């Protein structure tokens, strides 16, 4: 809305978690640059009292920054004029039975703001609007139901007078849906599927008639077997973009379920979508699938990204993704043209490639999965080359500075049924290192982009993955944290490691800056968890444990312990 | 199954050698209670009318 | 031991809690000094992955720190080369149960180190030795019974060859008494108990003889009512202090059970008790009673300090102590000779006076307790003018650095029955500020004091309670951490902040210093908990909950939330 | 009763004005069960043979 509109374009402020409608992640702010940024130091710090993975980043409104936790939720207020002071706080109570329905780690990914308000979601599924003076409750809703598997965990999206916000849960059977909310009253607008009719999915009559080959109408349906998309999945917990003049919003719809390919035959559309819809309507005006008949669990609802550069010396309006089967895709947001599609790591093996023309990925039967059969040597494995982290670009040299994952997989499905409520997973799996690290342990790269080509400039090896994802700042300075507890800072141009400060936990979001009383700060959360901290943070050892994922991190309690809360740092 | 043969635009799956093109009635079938596959749509009906009451008052 | 003895007389390390033997918690470490210390920044930081009360500080053995975390006693090993890797880590494994049996908190005052070995306990009463290398552990050991109300919460103290060790759970009626440990084997070597026969209590044949009036023999059960004193108290769970020249070291036994002092009629000794007992043999060679028939929950397990300064004119060997009924002592450490006794804040109004001739105090009737009858701004209140607070002492200077609360009550007690195993205290209070601070709030206080006079020379006021105590290093600087949330550093000579960081949460515990590589570091813990903490900890809301705790820092959520971990400083 | 007249050396306490010079009988007494005061004697009589069972091995 107007007010949101003018928190953004007020320098200093961080009112939108990606950034900003276009998702850019970064800052013009440049007082702290390359030349200093060795003297930057711990300014203050803030604990939750919460434990857990403490995903995303604070708000910043004016003098107030908003702070929340993970599980159950908790919103603290403070004014930037005293950080030892809580002005106001909202603590859910919400049922302890939440918890066994969330599949990775009891996360939220940040609040929201628009109308003088600070909208906030809980995992139990309700979305409230609270007054960002005071705390005090506008409105509150239902949007999702624990009892069937749906929880919520991601950022709620506030674009014009709209809300939007989807539901989680796909490894328990959740049709995946994207919900919209009146920013005022709360009142439920439209809802789009990703499965089911065309009136269900919400497909404009032009849809993809820039691209009839991407599939039209009666795919939602079509391609699956019986009723079987009633419970395929297709959950959207990620992050939106949004253009105001075309008033086009993006994300992308979830993997399919479960994860046992052979129970649903069919390209099961329209999960793994990349979605340019009209932000009033909710029609979709275009859309490219990019994983058909999910055999991996790629979830696609990673980072959108949205830049304007020149493609064969012509202004572009595009949109760039990194997924999770290792692809960086890059389409023109207008009509969903696919303009790249490149490997961003070699190792990428379940696609020879992605055919340009066809628009499909031309899959490899070595490294596919399927019942009665044990696939090895998968990459990338089910957490994807690429997972919630929010990667930056830079304006200036065109470049996105992405934090990446290098991990791969053994996979073997198993018959299971389906009961509501129950997880709907249906496979085991072992994970561990991909093969190109320098000496093959390392599980994480932070790596730099040119969109419009595809192709890597440089790369920095990391122990562990990059889950968080990174910031950009003006001062030509590229932040991210760590799962092993650092916060470090490199030189855009190269990679080369400028500053660090070992923080008190694993970091799992991505960093934020504003500006207060003239003073540049760096703001990231601590608390490690979320998947890769699934085995430290319940105590899990069996290997196979936490879907996979327990083996491959074993090492990391070996690095950081949990924690929860806030540290800020500055010149 | 390299999934370029399509049978229509938007539909290019096909099944994998020694498995079956549709799985009702093989070992593979999951036989849904088509009950429960019913349930989200049953609970999003009744959160809708819970939140309806809402803005009434 | 020989090793320990090695260690302490390594300049840079930290191998004892209390700064040394004589518990003067300081350092002639002068790195960082008045006039640089404005420079000093975050080094580092360690989060215990565990919430509540983090009290005491890390342990610094050669190139190794020990850090410990609350309930469920976590220790983790660092080798300061690489602080972001944990080099052996014990986690054990204890009944959830044991929580309900402590009073104040599930805290942990530390850890302990002698023979190349880390003692440490456990909350439910075990006790163990861990190879310093390696985490193996040596022995382990029962000391206290939770069953009956008893756990472990103090820091074990290692002289020679023995493991001293004390049980808490006063409030539950549980009988006091020091048990001592072959620092090898984990043997019992003797059992001193704080009630009953002379026998039990372990009494040398010359007990008192320079002060008879002190009384001698049949008090620890002629000053009870028949057998009363089976569940009398005196539970020791404060420090201790050892001349390793007199063999004899030192401690304060607790509050006699229950609070209610009219089921109790009596002297009640040897509660509330300075003890001079030998190391060997454990036979006391004197015993001064602070607080005969308590009646306010004065537990006298504070920190006890040694040193050396000239009185009438003779270098004295003293013991000072300032205990929580308000009255700072200092007694000749030989012979028990009472020297100085003097209110702390002239807002003490319990008793008139400490007579240093008849050695009790003057009790003032108009802020006694008794059954049917409410006393009103009763100073100190049960949580005394001084707590578990370790303190620091400036050799040059002659001064003692103190750690105040400023808080007073109303109290009315009520009948209950005793039954092993559930509460036993019988009494319920309000409290609040005292009436001395600058706008009538303020419940904490750092005060310097003369040892020999008992007079103050400055004063600096906080808002909440100094609970963790102060730190005092060469460079002229006083160091200690708030509950809401600050390290700061004070000009010892006139109490001037000169410096200040903000933690995730607040201190309870002291702070600590120590060297690697010719470069000063601070440490210390941060996580809010501890009898001030219980309302925030618990989530509490009665006003007299909490021990009447509740009431009193309603505010305190205010200022932090709960946290654990550990924050190092240096230039 | 202001803790300065003792029957003996190290004996000071007093009544208070309105209470009884010994409980038992009165309306303050406490009336302990016996078998709840040894409970802390008997545990520290087992677990002492624990301890020593395990130094043994
Ligand atoms: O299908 C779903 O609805 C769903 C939900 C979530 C979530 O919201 O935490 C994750 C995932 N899937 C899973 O695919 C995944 O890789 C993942 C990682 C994390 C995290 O926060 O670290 N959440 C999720
Ligand atoms: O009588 C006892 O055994 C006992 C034990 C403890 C403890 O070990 O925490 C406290 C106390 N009493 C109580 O008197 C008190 O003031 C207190 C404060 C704290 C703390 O850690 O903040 N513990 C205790
Ligand atoms: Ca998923
Ligand atoms: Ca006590």
């Amino acid at each position: 809305d107007a007010d949101l509109d003018k928190q953004v374009n007020t320098a200093g402020a961080w009112p939108i978690a990606t950034g900003g409608y276009y998702s850019q992640h970064n800052s013009p702010l440049a007082q702290i640059n390359k030349s200093n940024v060795k003297n930057v130091k711990a300014a203050w710090s803030f604990s939750t009292g919460v434990l857990n993975g403490h995903e995303g980043a604070p708000l910043v409104i004016g003098d107030m920054m908003y702070v929340h936790s993970a599980f159950p939720n908790n919103t603290y207020a403070l004014n930037l004029n005293d950080p030892g002071k809580i002005v106001w706080q909202h603590k859910p109570k919400q049922d302890a039975s939440t918890k066994a329905v969330m599949c990775c780690d009891v996360v939220d990914r940040g609040l929201a703001y628009g109308a003088g308000q600070i909208v906030k979601k809980q995992a139990n599924g309700h979305l409230l609007a609270l007054d960002a003076k005071t705390g005090k409750i506008n409105w509150e809703v239902e949007v999702c139901d624990p009892k069937v598997g749906s929880t919520l965990t991601q950022a709620p999206f506030v674009a014009k007078d709209t809300v939007l916000m989807g539901c989680s849960g796909a490894e328990l059977g959740v049709r995946g849906a994207v919900n919209a909310f009146d920013l005022k009253t709360g009142e439920l607008k439209w809802r789009a599927f990703a499965t089911g009719s065309d009136d269900s999915v919400r497909l404009a009559k032009d849809f993809n008639s820039a691209n009839p080959h991407y599939g039209q109408f009666g795919l939602g349906t079509k391609t699956w077997e019986g009723d079987a998309w009633k419970i395929g999945g297709g959950t959207n917990w990620g992050w939106y973009a949004y253009d105001p003049k075309l008033n086009l919003f993006y994300y992308g719809s979830g993997n399919p379920a479960p994860w046992n390919e052979t129970m649903r035959p069919g390209d099961n559309k329209w999960t793994m979508t990349i979605w340019g819809r009209d932000l009033d309507t909710g029609m979709a005006k275009w859309g490219y699938q990019k994983t058909p008949h999910d055999e991996w669990d790629f979830a696609g609802v990673n980072q959108m990204v949205l830049t304007d550069q020149p493609v064969n010396g012509k202004m572009t309006p595009l949109l760039s993704h990194i997924d999770r089967n290792g692809i960086l895709y890059t389409l023109n947001r207008e009509n969903g043209n696919l303009i790249v599609a490149e490997k961003v790591d070699p190792a990428v093996n379940v696609f020879k490639k992605v055919d340009l023309k066809t628009g499909t990925p031309v899959r490899d039967p070595e490294f596919a999965t399927r019942m009665d059969h044990k696939g090895t040597n998968i990459c990338p494995s089910a957490m994807g080359f690429h997972n919630q982290g929010v990667d930056s670009y830079d304006p200036e040299s065109r470049t996105l500075y992405a934090g990446l994952n290098h991990i791969c997989m053994d996979w073997e499905p198993f018959m299971l049924p389906y009961r509501a409520g129950q997880f709907f997973v249906g496979a085991t799996l072992a994970m561990y290192p991909g093969p190109n690290g320098p000496t093959k342990k390392e599980m994480g790269q932070i790596r730099a982009f040119d969109l419009t080509t595809g192709k890597a400039k440089w790369t920095k090896w990391e122990k562990f993955a990059a889950w968080g994802g990174t910031l950009y700042t003006k001062g030509g300075l590229v932040w991210y944290a760590t799962l092993d507890g650092y916060l470090k800072a490199l030189d855009n141009k190269d990679g080369k490691e400028l500053w660090n400060f070992k923080m008190p936990s694993g970091g799992i979001g991505s960093p934020m800056t504003y500006s207060f009383k003239g003073k540049q700060y760096i703001g990231s959360m601590y608390g490690v968890g979320g998947w890769p901290g699934v085995g430290l943070v319940f105590d899990l050892t069996d290997p196979s444990a936490g879907l996979g994922a327990v083996g491959a991190f074993r090492e990391l309690q070996n690095h950081t312990q949990m924690g929860g809360g806030l540290m800020v740092f500055s010149l | 199954y390299d999934g370029q043969n399509c049978k229509e635009p938007g539909n290019c799956w096909e099944n994998k050698p020694g498995y079956p093109e549709k799985i009702a009635g093989s070992k593979y079938d999951p036989k849904h209670d088509p009950v429960e596959l019913n349930k989200q749509e049953e609970s999003i009906k009744a959160m809708d009318a819970r939140n309806a009451k809402r803005i009434a008052n």
